[PDB]
């Protein structure tokens, strides 16, 4: 889920 | 276009059903008359059922499937078939990030019952 | 023509699901490669889910769906819906009666999976 | 399961257009109501349009299909397609042979018109 | 999530044909792996056919439909459906205003032909 990097920093 | 939003016969049970496909907890609401008549919660990444309910379409027989992952509505994409003119799927996936493989949540509505 | 026979793509996961709507016991069986993957049987009015289960296409992708009720062949209708070009429902009715209302049990396939 | 017939809404104007892919001659039937309302004969491999025509449902919305080559009914396939909640697709594939590819006549029926 | 691409099986003949009811003139586009092989254009609110053809969809399979009213794209809605394991429609409509019938071009792809 989400609009990520790193599989999920942006979130 | 708008998507998850089916008329259903007014007045008519039908099934609704949940499978979730991300590492994101999946929340799937099913509003009938515009307010909420059920909520599925669940995660998983292997198909898991994280519900099913059977509910009636309500006066005016308008179902909608909203499908949100901490709080963000996720994109859907929908559709209905119906086979020899009788057995109606309602169909639902979602898209909770980037890979746009549309299973994050699967909803699955059919009617008739019985 | 033929029906309740897809072809997915080779050795792909998929979910598959039944449904029953019915005074009569159903069992369904699935087929992959020609040999039993799955069976599930129950009883219900009610769209009850009488069985849930993640299986795998094989080398052949070749995936059947079989109805019966005490022994005897239901008589099947089926599809298949691709939404967005990547998310696959693979859709099956049967009608074990006189009432042609085809949901006696219902059958959903859906892939991708993860 | 009976195939190609298609309950539409009452005095609503739909199209139906027939393709050929066969070397034989088809004979497309477009009942309303029971009655004959079009009718469509030629022949072509290529996927020649060999009928187009806007109909009205009538009173009954009961709209069916039937092929036939050198009067020989054809097996029939069919389904009913709804995007958005509003577009209908009826889709008619029937087969005169032993190949199965239930090509040899193709029918689409789509509405709302305008 | 994207509309009009699919994913056919590569170098097949299929075929394209395009349905315009709107007061805006439709023009219709169709690539074939990111470059265009069809267009037709014209005005109707009677679901005339203002083209049809037949292509191959060469090594990639990859088709795109494109929809525009004087330059600006139209909102798309697709979807692809399977009849008996074996023949296939892509399903395309479309919507140039404010009336959201989805109907203003409407186009259907469909193999396998011959
Ligand atoms: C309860 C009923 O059981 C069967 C026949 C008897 O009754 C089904 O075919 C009907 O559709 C209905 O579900
Ligand atoms: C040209 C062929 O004609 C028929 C039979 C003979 O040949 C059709 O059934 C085939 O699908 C094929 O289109
Ligand atoms: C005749 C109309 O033309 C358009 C808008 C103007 O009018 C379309 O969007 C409508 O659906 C309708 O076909
Ligand atoms: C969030 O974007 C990732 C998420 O969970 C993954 C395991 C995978 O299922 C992906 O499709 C899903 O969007
Ligand atoms: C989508 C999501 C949910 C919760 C925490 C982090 C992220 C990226
Ligand atoms: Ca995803
Ligand atoms: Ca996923
Ligand atoms: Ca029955
Ligand atoms: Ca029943
Ligand atoms: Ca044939
Ligand atoms: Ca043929
Ligand atoms: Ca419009
Ligand atoms: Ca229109």
């Amino acid at each position: 889920c989400x609009w990520x990097k790193x599989k999920x920093w942006x979130c | 276009a708008t998507q998850g939003v089916f008329t259903l016969p007014a007045n008519t049970r039908f099934g609704v059903t949940a499978f979730a496909n991300s590492s994101g907890t999946q929340t799937v609401n099913v509003l009938v008359n515009n307010e909420t008549a059920a909520t599925f919660s669940g995660q998983s990444t292997n198909n898991a059922v994280i519900g099913t309910q059977v509910l009636n379409s309500g006066s005016s027989g308008k179902v909608q499937v909203q499908v949100s992952v901490n709080g963000r509505p996720s994109d859907l994409v929908s559709a209905q078939v119906i086979l020899t003119n009788e057995l109606n799927f309602a169909l639902v996936g979602s898209e909770d990030g980037t890979d746009n493989d549309y299973n994050d949540a699967v909803v699955v509505i059919n009617w008739p019952l019985g």
